[PDB]
RNA sequence: AUUCCAGCUCCAAUAGCGUAUAUUAAAGUUGUUGCAGUUAAAAAGCUCGUAGUUGAACUUUGGGCCCGGUUGGCCGGUCGGAU
RNA sequence: UAACUACUGCGAAAGCAUUUGCCAAGGACGUUUUCAUUAAUCAAGAACGAAAGUUAGGGGAUCGAAGAUGAUCAGAUACCGUCGUAGUCUUAACCAUAAACUAUGCCGACUAGGGAUCGGGUGCUUGCACUCGGCACCUUACGAGAAAUCAAAGUCUUUGGGUUCU
C-alpha cells in the first residue's frame, strides 16, 4: 500500500466514465481558462486552483470542459512553478522537520520521520531529472532547504 | 401444467400455520428464498417459492417405484407424529425419535434400512441421517428454515420449523401432493377429507 | 508443541504490556496475562450481621461492602484453585462460570 | 506490486473452475489475455466471454463450461527453439494426445500444434488442459 | 476411447455432474442421481419417465446441491419461479 | 514467490547463491579446500 | 451358499447386473465381498506385507499384525485391503475381503499412437498418502512397469504393461505408498479428458429398473 | 552361536571374483527444471536505501477478394503406385 | 501513574496510560482536486533499537546483584527471614543485544460462512444497516499439512505473480 508505512487504505476519487461531458454545464471552454489563469496570478497551485472550480464553479474536472489538464494551462500562460508542486510541498515539509530537530535532538521519531520525508524528496527528484523537468545537476541539499522553497 | 399451482385456499393454510414466518438475524447466504424482513427482525419466507419446491419434491417421492424405500425421519418432537402419519398414508418407512448410527451404513444393525429417498424435518437436529445419507449414494429433501444447514441436501422446502403447525401442515401437504400424482384421490381441486390438524402433535 | 493460540495472554495488537505483582507472592506479571479476581463483601461477616444489628446504634443505615481487585501469577492461582488444569478441548472455553 | 495481469487472471479462472463456478471477473484486461482466451475458445475450453469498458483496463467476465483442468503461466517467458517445444510438452501437458503450450511468436499467440504447423517458436506463455 | 480400427477400448464412460461436469468417479457415494417424475396432463406421474439429474459429492458438500437443482430444474420447466440468474 | 528469483536476466544470482551454498555440502568442501591432501595420513592415496 | 442381505447382493445373485461397469458407471455401494467374487471370477490376490504392530498395556507389549493385500485381475481392476489381527493367517483372509470390498477401475490409454488396444495410462496422475506421493507418467511400449517392487505389483494386477513413476517421500512406509498408488490409478478415471467431453443423456440405475427383485 | 574357527550342503557372479580410495547415479540430501525455513536446521530486532532483479493498461483490428501450394481425397480401380 | 484497563487504541520495531499548554509528525476515511509510472523487493551503506552493562556530572524514597546476617539442612556462603553496596531515576556520551516471538520476510491477486468491536463515511426514522480501513474472534475445510494445527501454514509432482534473507 503506502509507500513509507504499513496502512493499505484505497481512499481517492473516482472519475466518471463520462469523458465528452457534462450536459448541465454551460460556461464556455474559453471562459473557465480565465477563471483559472486568474487564480495563478493570485499565487496558487494547480491543485488549489481545481479544487475551487470544482466548489464555487461548477467545473468537474478542467480536462473534460477546457480539453488540457490545469498544468498545460499554467504552463502555455507562463505561470510554471520553478519546481513542481508535488515536491515543492515534500521540501515544505522537510524544512518544518528539520528546523524542528535543531530545538528537540531528543525527539528521535522526529529524526526517523525526517529520513522517510528526505527519502520522498530524493526519489522525486530522481524521476524529475530523469524526465527533465528539473535540470540535470539538481540536487536536494539541507542546507540551501529553506531559501528555495521560501 | 396450469393446475397444479397455488390454489388461495392452500395459501390460508400456509398463512394460517405462520409457515410463511422464518428466521430473524441469522440468515443463510444459500437462501434467496426471502420476500423481505419485517418491522421486527423476522424473515418473510416467500410461499410461492415454498408450493414449487414442494410438488418438484412430491414429484420425486413419486418417481420412486417401490413406496418403502423412502424414509421420512425426525428427531423432533413437532415432527414425530407427521412422519408416523406420512408413513401410513404415502407408504414410506418412518423413523421417528433415535435414529440410531450406522443405520444406513452397517448391515449388521437391527434398523437396517436402504431407502432410494430421504426426507428430513430440520437438517440440524437430523444432521446424522443427513451424513450417513452422504455414505451411500442417497439423495436428500428437507423442510429447512432460512436458518438451517445446507449440506448434502438435494431439495429444499423453506418453511419455518420453530412452530408446531408448520411442521405437519408442510408434511401434510407433500403427503397429499404424493397422492394426488399416482391413483390415489383424483382431484381435480378437492380439498380432502383429512385435516391438517391431523398431522400436528398431540400434546399432554 | 504450541498449547494456546494466545500464548496463554491477550495481548495481539501491541508490543509491550506494563505488569503487575502477584498479590500472594510478588511474581511479576504482564497484566494481560495476570488471571484476575474481583473480590466483593461486607466489611462485616455474615453470622456477625445479627450480633452487629443489636449494637447497632442507628439502623442498619447501609453495611458497606470491601471492593479489592486482587492479580494472581499463574502457579499461585493454580495453587489456590482460583482457576484449574482442563482438557485439551475444554481449555477453549472462555465462559465465566 | 501487479506484475503478471495474466498471471492473475489464469490464477482466478482456475480458483473458480475448483469450486465449481460458471463465471469469473478478471481485472486488469490486456490484449495477451484476451488472445489467450481466444486460444482456450477456439478448442473449447471456455465458453463466451465479455470485455467490459471501463475507460481504464478494462474488465473481462468470462464463461466457465467445466471442460478445464488447469490453465498457468509459465514465468519468466523462457525463449524456446523450434528444437525445444517437445520437452516443453513433455512437462508441462498430461498426455501426448491433448493439451496445449501457448507461445507468444512473431506469426501471434498460439498453441504448440499450431506452431509446428506454422514452423515458427518464441518465447513459452503458458499452457491449457 | 477408440482404437485405430473404431471400438470403444474404454472399460466404461464415466457419468458427469449436471451442476459442474466433473467425472462422477466409481467410489464417489456422496454423489447422487435424482429422477423427478414427468406428470401428463391430468397429473398422475407415469411408471418410467423421469428428467434424471446427477449431482457430485463435491457440489452437495459444498451446499449448492438445493441451488443446483433449482437452476437445472427450472431450465427444464420443472419449476417456473424459483431460480433467478442476477 | 519461491523465495529465489525467477526473472529471465536472473542468472547471475542463482548461479553465485548456489556457487555459496554448495559450500553446505560434505564432499564439495573437502574437494575444494584439498583436506585429503593437507590432512588426512595417506595424504589422498588409496593404500599407503 | 452366499444368502445375500444388501439389494445389490440380491441383484447379482439373481443375475440381473452381469458385470461391474453397471456398478462403476452408478457408483453403486458395494458391502458384501461375495458381489465381486461373482462378477469378476478370475481375481488374484496377493500379500504384500505383514507387520507386527505393538500397544503397550501394565503387562507389557500386545503385538497384532498388520497385512497389506493387493487383489486384481490384470485386466483394469485392482483393489487394496489393510486390516489388522489378532493372528497373521486370520488378518490376510480379512484383508482380501477388504481388498475385493475397494475394487476399483483403471483408465488405461495410449502414449502416442492410437494402435492397437492401450498398454500404458491414459494421463500422467498422482496420489499422496502420509509423506509419500506416487506420480503415474505414460510409458511408450517395451518399457515395462519402471517401479519399485512393491508399486510394480499393484501395477502389474491392475493389467498396465508400461508406465514410469516418479516417488517423494518415505517410500519404506510400504502402507503409504500403495495406498498413495492406489490412489493414483483411482484417480485415471477422475480426470477429464477431450474424447470425454460428449454429453451422454443419464442413464437409470439397476435399483430403479430391476426394483421389485430387490 | 541361523553371524566367530572348521566340515558338509547350498547361493551368486564366473575366467574371473574380492578389497581400498576417488567419482557418477541413487540425491527433489544443492533443488533452473526441482527442496526447505510456526514447532524437525533455517525469516535479518526494526525501518530507510544504492547497485541487482522485477515492474499496470493503451497505438491496423476486422471485413471482402484472388492466385498458385501440401496431405487425405473421391473411383487407388491389379489390396502397390498414378491423375 | 492504581481502580477505570478490555481478546481496546497508537507506533517501523523497541515501546507508549494523571492534567493542561506549545512544537512538528502520522494513518484511515472523504474527494467529478493534482502529477502521470514517479513503483515492488533490495547486496553495499545508514537511522532507531527492552533490560542489564560502561564513563562523567546530578539524584539517591523504594526495591535490591554482591555482601552482611538468622533459620533450614549431612552440607546450604540456595530457596525462607532481616539488612544492604552497585544498580534501580536523570543529563551528556557509549553499548547494539533478548524466547528483540505471531518462534510465521515484504509487495500483489484470488479462494468461505458468521457475528462482535475501533476509526472515518453514507443512509436514515437516530440505533440500526451499508461501506472503506484496522486489532482480533467464532464455525467449517474447500484446500493444505508428519501431525499439532492453519482463512493462511490455501490457490505446490495438475510443480513458474515479483523479490530479499537463511
Ligand atoms: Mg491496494
Ligand atoms: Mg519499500
Ligand atoms: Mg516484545
Ligand atoms: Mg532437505
Ligand atoms: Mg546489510
Ligand atoms: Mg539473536
Ligand atoms: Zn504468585
Amino acid at each position: 500500500g503506502r509507500m513509507h508505512s504499513a496502512g493499505k487504505g484505497i481512499s481517492s476519487s473516482a472519475i466518471p466514465y463520462s469523458r465528452n461531458a457534462p450536459a448541465w454545464f454551460k460556461l464556455s471552454s474559453e471562459s473557465v481558462i480565465e477563471q483559472i489563469v486568474k487564480y495563478a496570478r493570485k499565487g496558487l497551485t494547480p491543485s488549489q486552483i481545481g479544487v475551487l472550480l470544482r466548489d464555487a464553479h461548477g467545473v468537474t474536472q478542467a480536462r473534460v470542459i477546457t480539453g488540457n489538464k490545469i498544468m498545460r494551462i499554467l504552463k502555455s500562460n507562463g505561470l510554471a512553478p520553478e519546481i513542481p508542486e508535488d515536491l515543492y510541498y515534500l521540501i515544505k515539509k522537510a524544512v518544518s522537520v528539520r528546523k524542528h530537530l535543531e530545538r528537540n535532538r531528543k525527539d528521535k521519531d522526529a529524526k526517523f520521520r525526517l529520513i522517510l520525508i528526505e527519502s520522498r524528496i530524493h526519489r522525486l527528484a530522481r524521476y524529475y531529472r530523469t524526465v527533465a523537468v528539473l535540470p540535470p545537476n539538481w540536487k536536494y541539499e539541507s542546507a540551501t532547504a529553506s531559501a528555495l522553497v521560501n | 401444467p396450469a393446475t397444479f399451482d397455488l390454489t388461495p385456499e392452500d395459501a390460508q393454510l400456509l398463512l394460517a400455520a405462520n409457515t410463511h414466518l422464518g428466521a430473524r438475524n441469522v440468515q443463510v447466504h444459500q437462501e434467496p428464498y426471502v420476500f423481505n424482513a419485517r418491522p421486527d427482525g423476522v424473515h418473510v419466507i416467500n410461499v410461492g417459492k415454498t408450493w414449487e419446491k414442494l410438488v418438484l419434491a412430491a414429484r420425486i417421492i413419486a418417481a420412486i417405484p417401490n413406496p418403502e424405500d423412502v424414509v421420512a425421519i425426525s428427531s423432533r418432537t413437532f415432527g414425530q407424529r407427521a412422519v408416523l402419519k406420512f408413513a401410513a398414508h404415502t407408504g414410506a418407512t418412518p423413523i421417528a425419535g433415535r435414529f440410531t448410527p450406522g443405520s444406513f451404513t452397517n448391515y449388521i444393525t437391527r434398523s437396517f434400512k436402504e431407502p432410494r429417498l430421504v426426507i428430513v424435518t430440520d437438517p440440524r437436529s437430523d444432521a446424522q441421517a443427513i451424513k450417513e445419507a452422504s455414505y451411500v449414494n442417497i439423495p436428500v429433501i428437507a423442510l429447512t428454515d432460512l436458518d438451517s444447514p445446507s449440506e448434502f441436501v438435494d431439495v429444499a422446502i423453506p418453511c419455518n420449523n420453530r412452530g408446531k403447525h408448520s411442521i405437519g401442515l408442510i408434511w401434510y401437504l407433500l403427503a397429499r401432493e404424493v397422492l394426488r400424482l399416482r391413483g390415489a384421490l383424483v382431484d381435480r381441486t378437492q380439498p380432502w377429507s383429512i385435516m391438517p390438524d391431523l398431522y400436528f402433535y398431540r400434546d399432554p | 508443541p504450541k498449547k494456546r493460540a494466545s500464548n496463554g495472554r491477550n495481548k495481539k495488537g501491541r508490543g509491550h504490556v506494563k505488569p503487575v505483582r502477584c498479590v500472594n507472592c510478588s511474581k511479576s506479571i504482564p497484566k494481560d496475562k495476570a488471571i484476575k479476581r474481583m473480590a466483593i463483601r461486607n466489611i462485616v461477616e455474615a453470622a456477625a450481621v445479627r450480633d452487629l444489628s443489636e449494637a447497632s446504634v442507628y439502623p442498619e443505615y447501609a453495611l458497606p461492602k470491601t471492593y479489592n481487585k486482587l492479580h494472581y501469577c499463574v502457579s499461585c492461582a493454580i495453587h489456590a484453585r482460583i482457576v484449574r488444569v482442563r482438557s485439551r478441548e475444554d481449555r477453549k472455553n472462555r465462559a465465566p462460570p | 506490486t501487479r506484475s503478471s495481469v495474466l498471471a492473475d487472471a489464469l490464477n482466478a479462472i482456475n480458483n473458480a473452475e475448483k469450486t465449481g463456478k460458471r463465471q469469473v471477473l478478471i481485472r486488469p484486461s490486456s490484449k495477451v489475455i484476451i488472445k489467450f482466451l481466444q486460444v482456450m475458445q477456439k478448442h473449447g475450453y471456455i465458453g463466451e466471454f465479455e470485455y467490459i469498458d471501463d475507460h481504464r483496463s478494462g474488465k473481462i467476465v468470462v464463461q466457465l463450461n467445466g471442460r478445464l483442468n488447469k490453465c498457468g503461466v509459465i514465468s519468466p517467458r523462457f525463449n524456446v527453439k523450434i528444437g525445444d517445444i517437445e520437452k516443453w510438452t513433455a512437462n508441462l501437458l498430461p498426455a501426448r494426445q491433448f493439451g496445449y503450450v501457448i507461445l507468444t511468436t512473431s506469426a501471434g499467440i498460439m498453441d504448440h500444434e499450431e506452431a509446428r504447423r506454422k514452423h515458427v517458436s518464441g518465447k513459452i506463455l503458458g499452457f491449457v488442459y | 476411447m477408440e482404437n485405430d480400427k473404431g471400438q470403444l477400448v474404454e472399460l466404461y464412460v464415466p457419468r458427469k455432474c449436471s451442476a459442474t461436469n466433473r467425472i462422477i468417479k466409481a467410489d464417489d457415494h456422496a454423489s447422487v442421481q435424482i429422477n423427478v417424475a414427468k406428470v401428463d396432463e391430468e397429473g398422475r406421474a407415469i411408471p418410467g419417465e423421469y428428467v434424471t439429474y446427477a449431482l457430485s459429492g463435491y457440489v452437495r458438500s459444498r451446499g449448492e446441491s438445493d441451488d443446483s437443482l433449482n437452476r437445472l430444474a427450472q431450465n427444464d420447466g420443472l419449476l417456473k419461479n424459483v431460480w433467478s440468474y442476477s | 514467490g519461491k523465495g529465489k528469483p525467477r526473472g529471465l536476466n536472473s542468472a547471475r544470482k542463482l548461479r553465485v547463491h548456489r556457487r555459496n551454498n554448495r559450500w553446505a555440502e560434505n564432499n564439495y568442501k573437502k574437494r575444494l579446500l584439498g583436506t585429503a591432501f593437507k590432512s588426512s595420513p595417506f595424504g589422498g592415496s588409496s593404500h599407503a | 451358499g452366499w444368502v445375500p442381505v444388501t439389494k445389490l447382493g440380491r441383484l447379482v445373485k439373481a443375475g440381473k447386473i452381469t458385470t461391474i461397469e453397471e456398478i462403476f458407471l452408478h457408483s453403486l455401494p458395494v458391502k458384501e465381498f461375495q458381489i465381486i467374487d461373482t462378477l469378476l471370477p478370475g481375481l488374484q490376490d496377493e500379500v504384500m506385507n505383514i507387520k507386527p504392530v505393538q500397544k503397550q498395556t501394565r503387562a507389557g507389549q500386545r503385538t497384532r499384525f498388520k497385512a497389506v493385500v493387493v487383489v486384481g485381475d490384470s485386466n483394469g481392476h485392482v483393489g487394496l485391503g489393510i486390516k489388522t489381527a489378532k493372528e497373521v493367517a486370520g488378518a490376510i483372509r480379512a484383508g482380501i475381503i477388504i481388498a475385493k470390498l475397494s475394487v476399483i477401475p483403471i483408465r488405461r490409454g495410449y502414449w502416442g499412437t492410437n494402435l492397437g488396444q492401450p498398454h500404458s495410462l491414459a494421463t500422467k496422475t498422482t496420489g499422496k498418502c502420509g509423506s509419500v506421493t506416487v506420480r503415474l507418467i505414460p510409458a511408450p511400449r517395451g518399457s515395462g512397469i519402471v517401479a519399485s517392487p512393491a508399486v510394480k505389483k499393484l501395477l502389474q494386477l491392475a493389467g498396465v504393461e508400461d508406465v514410469y513413476t516418479q516417488s517423494n517421500g518415505k517410500t519404506r512406509t510400504l502402507e503409504n505408498t500403495l495406498k498413495a498408488a492406489f490412489v493414483a490409478i483411482g484417480n485415471t478415471y477422475g480426470f477429464l479428458t477431450p474424447n470425454l467431453w460428449a454429453e451422454q443423456p443419464l442413464p437409470v440405475s439397476p435399483l430403479d429398473i430391476y426394483s421389485d427383485e430387490a
